[PDB]
């Protein structure tokens, strides 16, 4: 097979193929997640320079890995399908041998391992993808939110954003997220999430997806209207 | 040892060209003119048998090859690339078809097989594209007579008539002028012998011209009798003599 | 220059620069000395630490009861090579019930080193080895270079400033070659030779490593308090 | 250009520069020779004594293949060793299938094709040795010399290394002055002289002589090293002629 | 293992499956659920070789669950049965074939029809109104041939099953320790907890 | 390019020397060895206030008598840890005994030069492996991507290392109690750390023959931090 | 058909005292009704103060003893000349034996 | 060794783009335009051949529109020979699905696998990507009518109407302008031809320079018919919309 | 400039490595020639032994491929031997598989096909040789077929190869223009051999002694080479003529 070491060290101590994979993540549409008291909300930008799209059938940005865990990402889309597929298989394999679904920490650790392996295997380039993985461990009501990046490092977040202009929205989240007081309901948590995307997005038109995940495999996607009501209510308060 | 070349040698340039297919086509351009004309009841493929020395025996260098008893081919470009393709084309006709269905493949499919081989030389690790363009003329029961052109990229097109190689632009316009949809095979042979004369500089006779037809079934050419449904090959190579008779009433 | 991208390229004068750079790594390595009489063969090695808080990298490795080596240069490579040698000794024992001749140990290392200098992808080993042994034809000392070249010697030294010891031994040749039936003198003569290679520091107790094999001595290693006797 | 940075690339001359560069490594080595005689062949080589610490008689350079073939080489010593190992495998395989020990012409081509094979790809390096070898088979005696390119021929005498030109001259003399045949014991002496003569081009360092031979009458066809009194005798005959 | 039956009535599919797990001269367990849920409206019962049955069942289950997640869609009972048959048909020509017989009872939400499939370890598949694997059939097929009707209510179905299980308890030589009964209908899968 | 396995003309392996640059960029990690135990501490170095710092794991258990701290590209250590744990548990299965700290370390270092044209590049992480065995007692080792390991009485690795190492050269004596060392690690960490040291952006652990390898709670470390502030004010 | 096993007879015995242990075997080696050797020892010193005997099919026993002696050698090589404790030796021998679970060493082993 | 001659087809530019995918897309933009328009009662595929000669045999020809199965077809822009490699892959995959589940492959599942293959060539194996972009047009009883596209990167998206190949930027604006959701096939047929007419780089649009197909449920009752247009039918539809 | 180092197309559609391999063809500075009799095919090549230390009997570029096929190589010996061993192996296998002796033209095609491959696949360099195969084929009669590094092959009335190939070629064309036939109209091979050396001398303008030449003859059922003494006898006859 094709042998070449594509991920190697440079004299300053950097691995440029990994670092350039982050650049692709940087170019991807924004993604964000905020954990409430009793829920985790994943929200995603969808780029608007593309009308004539069919949204019943175009790949949705948040993906179910199991019935209790979800994954969103920023970066190369085709790359993300590979990580999603592997994670879903790992999820089913885990249930089979342990007789219990994956913890969010474990499933994160898996995806992260896959990503890292592609940074010191010959003949492969790293994944141009960073992920947000969110959900609730089986029989547990504490929300979880983790982030991965092409290097294979992963960690837990009270809230976090990846993709283009994710810096601007981390700014917003850093000044608007009280660790002492996390959004005490769904309603509030969704609100903070849409607010932060509206720092970067546009009209809150067909430009924002929101998924809400709750304890015991309770996941639901919001519709245009539902999202719109949040966008409407946010700007009316803005004339102040 | 072994192939350490497991990466493609044909890649996209920033302008979108595939350098090596382009260059292979350049090589075909320098090749000697060959052509094909489709008649209502036949096909003719013809080319110039340009020689190596007067000491070579050019009957041994056959540029027009039988693939199946109803398909023939001819080319322009690098002759040795052609030679191995004719070997591979004949085999795939058996392996991937006749051995499965008990009959020879139809022209379009065999062409597709050949084209597939040529495409792989355009993407696999550590090879260059083939430096030929082929013209394949065949007949099958449900499709009738056909003529195809296969390029180094693996692309193929069906033609009423065309020419490839050296003086092909000249040849193609000459053909446009005299091709109609009622040409009887003998007429198509006439036109081909005329079109080839333009591009042939030296001697022009039955020894300097290779030419073959996909026409009527040839029962005298079958080798055996007693099966009424086996009627003989439709491919026939014209003899040195047969070409010359046609050249007197030119 | 343009001819040092890998081991599979000859320079225009006929040199293999990757081999030569491997040879260079030996030169940076700490000094070690070999010498032998007709009854024993001794290794003396100066060890190197990282700083005042660290250990002193061991340089002597045992290969069989009757054989062993000392290393100068890349330590992991000496492990790969000593481990290989341990097998070859082991294979000779198990299959033939025969202790592996030291001369053969030489040929086997040479041939192993050479493979890594003629194929794309590889790199030469970056360590120099001194093999001592006592076999069916007496005491022996060998110098291995990762060029593949192996030579039998009465004595020699490799590493940084090994030249001092290497002249000293050349001078003392006829004295030490006849320290037969005496361990502690062949060692003394070794410790003296390795002294010709020191600068701004001399031999302490957790700094000097000494090995001996011969007629009625299994290859054994002395360290720490067992070598204070010789400082 | 850049035609010399990769083995098996043709230059526009038509040459493969990496093989030519390998030769430079060979030309750089010590001298070795072969003399074919009445019923055998003789090999000898120059062993530079770099220091007083080298054990004499104890760094043997001539190698045997099977029971009847001698090989000697100049250049990169471990490459030559590698080549003999292949030769040894080739000889073992031949004898296993055919019973008879491998003929010397047959043996030459085994090494020939294997060395040639290392001029065929960019992922191996050509051999950095010239190899003189030969022995006695059912068709008499044979001496051969093989280069990095894989080229080889039959020889009356042969020489390679730093003293090759000098040695060659001396050899042509012997071929002219003995048109009927040099004897086995005669040729041993001659080899001693010629290594001594061709040591001139390498004289800073002094050396150790090493000789070996196969003779149908003197060794019964087998390869033996010349040692003891017979070696001293030729070390002497050589001392004479260099004064 | 041993006893597994299924009846498709008007609106639902009912699977009954014996509870004993016998090994040698000991009944090791008398409450064994010889079933897996492959998707919300598809249930598979199984009987056969020790180890093979559960290993096969769970393997299928995981595969179907993987399909459900990937496509966010429930496969039809017809498709799941066809997948399962193929798996078994591969297995029969393996180095070691699975020795497992299955009944797949599902409710097709696109057609609103109950569907029952009988598939043996060779990969023989048949759609039936009522099925049985092993020796059970030798008693129950004739009894169902008589009393079964295609329009029966789930209620009538269960009584028709009681009849089967009684006949089996009368004439079968072994003690199969009763059945666990489940109903697959438009509202998924539930287990009758008193039989 | 040129071979991944190439030597420089100085006689060093490029890719190894470069992986050493990556390690210098890693967060600090320090180990101190006493006759009462070995102590491991790391700088967590959270990249933003939203990141939950207890999810940062740079101190890891290999066996109950062996612990590990890391510095550099920490995703690279997952597989080294995995190898270590398997080696430890495997050795125990074959021999019904605890695996020696030097042996484990050698096993881990064996992986390290396994790369080229085996993995595609060396590791971008260095490890401090701290343990106890009944043969050589309390031991601390520095495991580099070069395949080489050194035993240390104390050692620091990462960005704070050259400064921190000199400091350790001064403070370390052969009769430090464990408590002294805990404080000594906290002290040197706070010195070299970018942000102000507290019980969230640093973590402590030790391994004693009695209770094995333990990572400390934040409560436990928070008070050792207080104790160190007080002791330094008081002279 | 070829039967790869055979019985070389003999018997062995081991008793443990408070600060000592013994391993005894007879020195006769037989096949069928024939004596092969009247003195062919089958109890061995394996180093690190372990004595071993693998009685049964001599070829299998000799192989096991050979392999274990080598195990002791490599244990020193790999673990800084550490002494192999009897409990460790025994576990390591279990693995040698069970490694041929499906083509067994035909021997009763005692250390 | 051979490393010196290796393009490294699967690497990242400093900006984080895949050079070869980028260049393959630039390559595709010189290919004949293809258009897909999805109506409430069917789907239209329309494509412009690469500049045809007069001697070319127009009726025993395919270059642009291929059949995957009875419910799905594609329109090709890029290398015809690359395209065929992927088409026979796609056809097979459709047949394994039918054979496994005894149901026809849902359109997206087929599209995803084909796109995953493409993605493969951009992350490992050091070969050049496929120089092909696809418009998938097909029907299944889960989503009804569907239009997708995929490109050399392995990325795919669903559409109401879309173009690939040459002048897609022009062609897309014109579709964006005149498309509406309630639209019927014959309107879509009209839009398609009008768009190609305006974006063609040729003098006028003629039947011999076009491939055309419709996927309707306009056979008999709740089942789906594919129609690859013969050259006579294309000439008629071109007069019948007053383009000639 | 790497489109010159491996076997890929240059922008003008050329393969430089193949062209450079043709230049290595002449690098031994030897000329060869072959002609057909009625009964035979004769091949002669120059023999140049420059070193006095070489054993002249081992210096050859003519090979006996099978009992019926001979082959003379123009090019470096190591590539030449490589080609010879392969053709011997290929010709032996063909007999085994198909039950009849491999024809000259078929072996030529086979060796040309292998040669083609090195011009397409990049890890293999072309061999720097031209192979001239000769037999008296049991079907086609006396046969001359020739291969080059381009992978090209064709049959000949007669041919020549080497540095002075064109002179020998025209010299030969001119003979056949005259004679008006396809071969040397001669009963014995001895006189066809004589013809061959004669037209070699006139074309090169040099005289040959018995050790400046090398001759191979193919008749029905055997191909053999000549000794210095068989050649001597042949030269003698030409002199007294």
């Amino acid at each position: 097979g094709y042998d070449r070491a594509l991920s190697i060290f440079s004299p300053d101590g950097h691995i440029f193929q990994v670092e350039y994979a982050l650049e692709a993540v940087k170019r991807g549409t924004c993604a964000v997640g905020v954990k409430g008291k009793n829920c985790v909300v994943l929200g995603c930008e969808r780029r608007s320079t593309l009308k004539l799209q069919d949204t019943r059938i175009t790949p949705s940005k948040v993906s179910k890995i199991d019935s209790h865990v979800v994954l969103s990402f920023s970066g190369l889309n085709a790359d993300s399908r590979i990580l999603i597929e592997k994670a879903r298989v790992e999820a089913q394999s885990h249930r089979l041998t342990l007789e219990d679904p994956v913890t969010v920490e474990y499933l994160t650790r898996y995806v992260a391992g896959v990503q890292q392996r592609y940074t010191q295997s010959g003949g492969v380039r790293p994944f141009g993808v960073s992920t947000l993985i969110a959900g609730f461990d089986p029989r547990d009501d504490e929300p979880k939110l983790y982030q991965t990046e092409p290097s294979g490092i992963y960690s837990s977040w009270s809230a976090q954003t990846i993709g283009r202009n994710s810096k601007t929205v981390r700014e917003f989240l850093e000044k608007n997220y009280d660790r002492k007081e996390p959004p005490a309901t769904v309603e509030e948590c969704v609100k903070l999430t849409v607010r932060s995307l509206l720092e970067v997005v546009q009209t809150g038109a067909k430009n924002i997806e929101i998924t809400v995940v709750k304890p015991d495999s309770d996941i639901v996607a919001l519709s245009s209207e539902e999202i719109n009501q949040y966008v409407t209510q946010i700007e009316q308060e803005k004339q102040e | 040892m072994t192939d350490r070349y497991s990466f493609s040698l044909t890649t996209f340039s920033p302008s979108g060209k595939l350098g090596q297919i382009d260059y292979a086509l350049t090589a075909v351009k320098q090749g000697v003119t060959s052509l094909g004309i489709k008649a209502t009841n036949g096909v003719v493929i013809a080319t110039e048998k340009k020689s190596s020395s007067p000491l070579a025996m050019s009957e041994t260098l056959s540029k027009v090859s039988l693939l199946t008893p109803d398909i023939g081919a001819v080319y322009s470009g690098m002759g040795p690339d052609y030679r191995v393709l004719v070997d591979k084309s004949r085999k795939v006709a058996h392996t991937s078809y006749k051995r499965i269905y008990g009959e020879y493949p139809p022209t379009k499919l065999l062409v597709s097989e050949v084209a597939k081989i040529m495409q792989e030389a355009t993407q696999s690790g550590g090879v260059r594209p083939f430096g030929v363009s082929l013209l394949i003329a065949g007949h099958d029961e449900f499709n009738g007579f056909s003529l195809y052109q296969v390029d180094p990229s693996g692309s193929y097109f069906p033609w009423k008539a065309t020419a490839i190689g050296k003086g092909s632009v000249a040849a193609k316009t000459f053909l446009e002028k005299r091709w109609n949809d009622e040409l009887e095979l003998e007429d198509a042979i006439h036109i081909a012998l005329l079109t080839l004369k333009e591009s042939v500089e030296g001697e022009f006779n039955g020894d300097t011209i290779e030419l073959a037809i996909i026409g009527d079934e040839n029962p005298d050419l079958l080798g055996y009798t007693g099966i009424p449904t086996d009627k003989g090959p439709r491919f026939r190579k014209l003899t040195s003599q047969e070409i010359n008779d046609r050249l007197e009433a030119l | 220059n343009n001819y040092d991208g890998d081991t599979v390229t000859f320079s225009p004068t006929g040199r293999l620069f990757q081999v030569e750079y491997a040879l260079e790594a030996i030169k940076q390595g700490s000094v070690t000395v070999g010498l032998r009489s007709n009854t024993h063969a001794v290794l003396v090695a100066l060890k190197r630490n990282a700083d005042e808080l660290s250990s002193y990298q061991k340089k002597i490795i045992k290969c069989d009861e009757h054989m062993g080596l000392s290393l100068a240069g890349l330590a992991p490579d000496a492990r790969v090579l000593s481990n290989y040698l341990r097998q070859q000794c082991n294979y000779s024992s198990l299959v033939f019930n025969r202790k592996l001749a030291v001369e053969r140990a030489g040929h086997l290392l040479c041939d192993k080193a050479q493979k890594n200098t003629q194929s794309y992808g590889g790199r030469p080993y970056g360590v120099g080895l001194l093999i001592i042994g006592y076999d069916k034809s007496g005491a022996h000392l060998l110098e291995f270079q990762p060029s593949g070249n192996v030579t039998e010697l009465y004595g020699t030294a490799i590493g940084a400033r090994s030249q001092g010891a290497k002249t000293y031994l050349e001078r003392t040749l006829d004295t030490f070659i006849k320290i037969d039936g005496n361990p502690d003198e062949l060692i003394k003569a070794g410790v003296e030779a390795i002294s010709q290679s020191l600068r701004d520091e001399s031999l302490t107790v957790d700094n000097l490593s000494i090995a001996i094999v011969g007629k009625d001595t299994p290859f054994t290693i002395y360290d720490g308090e067992a070598v204070a006797k010789y400082i | 250009t850049g035609y010399d940075l990769s083995n098996s690339v043709f230059s526009p001359d038509g040459r493969n520069f990496q093989v030519e560069y390998a030769v430079k490594a060979v030309e750089n080595g010590t001298t070795s020779i072969g003399i074919k005689c009445n019923d055998g062949v003789v090999f000898a080589v120059e062993k530079l004594i770099t220091s007083k610490l080298l054990v004499p008689q104890k760094n043997v350079k001539i190698q045997v293949v099977d029971r009847h073939i001698g090989c000697v080489y100049s250049g990169l010593i471990p490459d030559g060793r590698h080549l003999v190992n292949r030769g040894r495998e080739e000889a073992a395989s031949f004898k296993k299938l055919y019973k008879t020990p491998i003929p010397i012409p047959a043996f030459a081509d085994r090494l020939g094709q294997y060395v040639q094979a290392h001029t065929l790809y960019n992922s191996v390096r050509p051999f950095g040795v010239s190899t003189i070898f030969g022995g006695v088979d059912k068709n008499g005696a044979h001496l051969y010399m093989l280069e990095p390119s894989g080229s080889y021929w039959g020889y009356k005498g042969a020489a390679t290394g730093k003293g090759r030109q000098s040695a060659k001259a001396e050899l042509e003399k012997l071929v002219d002055h003995h048109p009927e045949g040099l004897s086995a014991r005669e040729a041993v002496k001659q080899a001693a002289k010629i290594i001594y003569l061709a040591h001139e081009d390498n004289k800073e360092k002094d050396f150790e002589l090493e000789i070996s031979w196969c003779s149908l009458s003197e060794t019964n066809g087998l390869h033996k090293f010349v040692k003891g009194d017979l070696l001293q005798e030729a070390i002497d005959f050589a001392q004479k002629e260099i004064n | 293992m041993d006893i597994i039956l299924g009846i498709r009535v008007q609106d639902s599919v009912i699977l009954a499956s014996s509870k004993a797990v016998t090994r040698g001269i000991s009944v090791l367990k008398d409450s064994d659920d010889k079933t897996r849920q492959l998707s919300p409206h598809t249930l598979m019962s199984f009987a056969g070789e020790a180890g093979d049955t559960v290993q096969f069942a769970e393997y299928i289950q995981a595969n179907i669950q993987l399909y459900s997640i990937r496509e966010d869609y429930e496969l039809s009972p017809q498709a799941v049965s066809s997948f399962v048959r193929q798996e078994l048909a591969k297995s029969i020509r393996s180095r070691r074939p699975y020795q497992v017989n299955v009944l797949i009872g599902g409710y097709d939400k696109k057609k609103n029809k109950p569907e029952l499939y009988q598939i043996d370890y060779l990969g023989t598949k048949v759609e039936l109104p009522y099925g049985a694997h092993g020796y059970s059939g030798f008693y129950t097929f004739s009894l169902l041939d008589h009393h079964y009707r295609p329009d029966m209510t789930t209620e009538e179905g269960l009584d028709l099953l009681k009849l089967c299980v009684q006949e089996l308890e009368k004439r079968m030589p072994m003690d199969f320790k009763g059945v666990i009964v489940k109903i697959v209908d438009k509202d998924g899968i539930r287990q009758v907890d008193d039989f | 390019d040129r071979g991944v396995s190439t030597f420089s003309p100085e006689g060093r392996l490029f890719q190894v020397e470069y992986s050493l640059e990556a390690i210098k960029l890693g967060s600090t990690a320090i180990g101190i060895a006493t006759k009462e135990g070995v102590v491991l501490g790391v700088e967590k170095r959270a990249t933003s206030p939203l990141l939950e710092s207890d999810s940062i794991e740079k101190i890891v258990e290999i066996d109950r008598h062996i612990g590990c701290a890391m510095s550099g590209l920490t995703a690279d250590a997952r597989s080294m840890i995995e190898h270590a744990r398997t080696a430890a548990v495997t050795h125990n299965l074959y021999y019904d005994e605890d695996i020696n700290v030097e042996s484990l370390t050698q096993s881990v270092c064996d992986l390290a030069l396994r790369f080229g044209e085996l993995m595609s590049r060396p590791f971008g992480v260095a490890l401090l492996i701290a343990g106890h065995d009944a043969d050589d007692g309390y031991q601390l080792f520095h495991a580099e991507p070069s395949g080489t390991f050194y035993r240390y009485n104390a050692k620091a690795i990462g960005s704070g290392s050259e400064g921190a190492q000199a400091e350790l050269l001064n403070e370390w004596h052969s009769s430090l109690t464990l408590k002294e060392a805990e404080l000594l690690v906290l002290k040197i960490l706070k010195q070299v750390m970018e942000e102000k040291l507290d019980e969230n952006n640093a973590q402590l652990s030790c391994i004693t023959k009695q209770d094995g390898f333990k990572i400390y709670d934040n409560e436990k470390t928070a008070e050792l931090i207080k104790e160190l502030k007080e002791k330094e004010a008081a002279e | 058909q070829f039967n790869p096993y055979g019985d070389n007879g003999g018997t062995i015995l081991g008793i443990a005292g408070e600060d000592f242990a013994v391993l005894a075997g007879d020195t006769r080696n037989i096949t069928d009704y024939s004596i092969n050797s009247r003195y062919e020892p089958k109890v061995f010193d394996c180093g690190d103060n372990i004595v071993m005997s693998a009685n049964g099919f001599a070829a299998d026993g000799d192989a096991l003893v050979k392999r274990f002696k080598n195990s002791v050698k490599w244990y020193h090589f790999d673990h800084n000349d550490k002494k192999l404790s009897i409990n460790s030796a025994a576990r390591n021998i279990q693995h040698l034996l069970y490694g041929k679970r499906f083509f067994p060493y035909y021997v009763h082993t005692i250390i | 060794g051979s490393r010196r001659y290796d393009s490294r087809t699967t690497i990242f530019s400093p900006e984080g783009r895949l050079y070869q995918v980028e260049y393959a897309l630039e390559s595709i933009s010189h290919a004949g335009t293809a258009i897909g328009i999805m109506a409430s009662d069917g789907i239209v595929l329309a494509a412009e051949r690469k500049v045809t000669s007069t001697l070319l045999e127009q009726d025993t020809s395919t270059e642009k529109l291929y059949k995957l199965n009875d419910k799905i077809a594609v329109a090709v822009a890029g290398l015809t020979a690359d395209a065929e490699i992927l088409i026979n892959t796609a056809r097979i995959h459709a047949q394994n699905y039918l054979k496994t589940y005894n149901e026809d492959i849902p359109v997206e599942i087929l599209v995803r696998r084909l796109s995953d293959i493409k993605q493969g060539y951009t992350q490992h194996g050091g070969l050049r990507p496929f120089g092909v972009s696809f418009i998938y047009a097909g029907y299944d009883d889960r989503y009804g009518y569907q239009l997708y596209t995929s490109n050399p990167s392995g990325n795919y998206t669903g559409w109401k109407a879309i173009s690939v190949g040459a002048n897609t930027s022009a062609a897309q604006t014109l579709l964006q302008m005149d498309y509406k959701d309630d639209m019927k096939v014959d309107d879509a047929i009209e839009l398609a031809l009008k768009t190609l007419s305006k974006t063609t780089d040729s003098s006028a649009l003629t039947y011999d320079r076009l491939e055309f197909a419709t996927i309707r449920k306009g056979a008999n009752d709740g089942e789906v018919y594919q129609k690859i247009f013969k050259p006579q039918e294309i000439k008629d539809i071109l007069v019948k919309t007053g383009i000639t | 400039g790497y489109d010159r180092h491996i076997t890929i197309f240059s922008p003008e559609g050329r393969l430089y490595q193949v062209e450079y391999a043709f230049k290595a063809t002449n690098q031994t500075n030897i000329n060869s020639l072959a002609v057909r009799g009625k009964d035979c095919t004769v091949v002669i090549s120059q023999k140049k032994v420059p070193d006095k230390l070489l054993d002249p009997t081992t210096v050859s570029y003519i090979f006996c491929i099978s009992r019926t096929i001979g082959m003379v190589v123009n090019g470096p010996i190591p590539d030449a031997r490589n080609a010879a061993l392969r053709a011997k192996a290929e010709a032996a296998e063909f007999r085994y598989k198909y039950g009849y002796d491999m024809p000259c033209d078929v072996l030529a095609k086979r060796m040309a096909n292998l040669s083609q491959i090195y011009t397409q696949r990049a890890y293999m360099r072309p061999l720097g040789v031209i192979l001239t195969f000769v037999s008296v084929d049991e079907e086609l009669g006396p046969s001359i077929y020739k291969t080059d590094p381009a992978g090209y092959y064709v049959g000949y009335k007669a041919t020549a190869t080497g540095p002075k190939q064109q002179e020998i070629t025209t010299n030969l064309e001119n003979h056949f223009k005259k004679s008006k036939i396809d071969h040397i109209n001669e009963e014995s091979w001895e006189k066809v051999v004589e013809f061959a050396i004669t037209h070699m001398i006139d074309a090169l303008g040099t005289e040959f002694s018995k050790n400046d030449l090398e001759v191979g003859v193919a008749t029905k059922d055997k191909f053999f080479t000549l000794s210095a003494e068989n050649i001597e006898e042949r030269l003698v006859a030409i002199a007294e003529q």
